[PDB]
């Protein structure tokens, strides 16, 4: 449950 | 590179689906729109997309 920070 | 708390909203920008994210353990002021390919949160996306 993660995401990359653009 | 960060844990996601929840999806707040969704939009299309420049032909890309973007999600507005609350980041776990960060203030609401840190909420950001991220393109869908930046997420590894299948469960949250499906829960958002099913319940919206």
């Amino acid at each position: 449950q993660t995401a990359r920070k653009s | 590179e960060y844990a996601v708390e929840k999806i707040i909203d969704r939009r299309v920008r420049k032909g890309m689906v973007e999600y507005y994210l609350k980041w776990k353990g960060y203030p609401e002021t840190e909420n950001t729109w991220e393109p869908e390919n930046n997420l590894d949160c299948q469960d949250l996306i499906q829960q958002y997309e099913a319940s919206r």
